[PDB]
């Protein structure tokens, strides 16, 4: 095999949740913001060569819903079993101070896709600058997450990463910190 | 403190491209939570149902003769399409490792050395990285974290090498990616 | 008439109802 594309999406119940993206070797090309209605290209590059037309998006969603509803009756109703995910946290590149760099906090091989996840700076929370990717797909069907943190190397910081997930007995910390 | 069940719906359309677009595989999964119950593979030309949840409509997609008809043209219409749209800066995406050597900034033992050889920001995951003692590939003594990504298009991957400081030596990193004609060196001053 | 590509989705179809 050389290359595979696949167009992932699913709806969640009762969270309502929906996602649609496309998955290039293992890399998220696209996904379609639901709440917006618009197509969001991993790298802005994309967008310049590509087009998607969300509403596309939008409709199988609508779709996997009301296909969900059957699906979940026709099952006598079993709900999905908690995969617990595996956190990993590091750093873009090899860090030296001054030298911005940023924080990744990988989060891996759970189910279902809702999961509660935060920086924390010296046991402080920090939101600035920070972006993440939507939920992108396994070959075993559960998921993969991924959180990133800009910031400028400190001898005199710690870093947390923490995971909250309902397949977890107690929310996850994942400690990183210039050494 | 939300104990509710969860009810999970994924559909995945895949499309599996082999030299070039020569050979095209077209797979449509519906998985219910975590378990897929309906299939339609291009190189069978029907849906079947994979476990008895997909039974049902199994049955009824493949009566559908429009439907299935449509379905068996997606390699064409929806893989080598899409693989066209995106081929550019996808299949053709291309970023040189940026190679540097250094000591791990932890050590147990102390009387060997932890090298580091860290290659960061390539693509494709496809890599090669080696160690050599002057020149003589230090096969032994090498540890690697694996292929890692870092969720935006760029890999990046640690091969470190257990040493003992001697006088007179060169250890070098060389590496090979697709994204250079010749492979990366780079040598440690000891 | 600049020309525009667009990613092409496959389009899922209703599931029909159990009947009954």
């Amino acid at each position: 095999e050389e290359h595979v594309i696949i167009q992932a999406e699913f709806y969640l119940n009762p969270d309502q949740s929906g996602e649609f993206m496309f998955d290039f070797d293992g890399d998220e090309i696209f996904h379609v913001d639901m709440a917006k209605k618009e197509t969001v290209w991993r790298l802005e590059e994309f967008g310049r060569f590509a087009s998607f037309e969300a509403q596309g998006a939008l409709a199988n969603i609508a779709v996997d819903k009301a296909n969900l509803e059957i699906m979940t009756k026709r099952s006598n109703y079993t709900p999905i079993t908690n995969v617990p995910p595996e956190v990993t946290v590091l750093t873009n590149s090899p860090v030296e101070l001054r030298e911005p760099n940023v924080l990744i906090c990988f989060i891996d091989k759970f189910t279902p896709p809702v999961v509660n996840v935060t920086w924390l700076r010296n046991g402080k929370p920090v939101t600035t600058g920070v972006s993440e990717t939507v939920f992108l797909p396994r070959e075993d069907h559960l998921f993969r997450k991924f959180h990133y943190l800009p910031f400028l190397p400190s001898t005199e910081d710690v870093y947390d990463c923490r995971v909250e997930h309902w397949g977890l007995d107690e929310p996850l910390l994942k400690h990183w910190e210039f050494d | 403190g939300d104990t509710r069940p969860r009810f999970l719906q994924q559909d995945k359309y895949e499309c599996h491209f082999f030299n070039g677009t020569e050979r095209v595989r077209f797979l449509h999964r519906d998985i219910y939570n975590q378990e897929e119950d309906l299939r339609f593979d291009s190189d069978v030309g029907e849906y079947r149902a994979v476990t008895e949840l997909g039974r049902p409509d199994a049955e009824y997609w493949n009566s559908q003769k429009d439907f299935l008809e449509d379905r068996r043209a997606a390699v064409d219409t929806y893989c080598r399409h899409n693989y066209g749209v995106g081929e550019s800066f996808t299949v053709q995406r291309r970023v040189e490792p940026k190679v540097t050597v250094y000591p791990a900034r932890t050590q147990t033992l102390q009387h060997h050395n932890l090298l580091v050889c860290s290659v960061n920001g390539f693509y494709p995951g496809s890599i090669e990285v080696r160690w050599f003692r002057n020149s003589q590939e230090e096969k032994a003594g090498v540890v690697s974290t694996g292929l890692i990504q870092n969720g935006d298009w760029t890999f990046q991957t640690l091969v470190m090498l257990e040493t003992v400081p001697r006088s007179g030596e060169v250890y070098t990193c060389q590496v090979e990616h697709p994204s250079v004609t010749s492979p990366l060196t780079v040598e440690w001053r000891a | 008439n600049p020309v525009v590509h667009f990613f092409k989705n496959i389009v899922t179809p209703r599931t029909p109802p159990p009947s009954q």
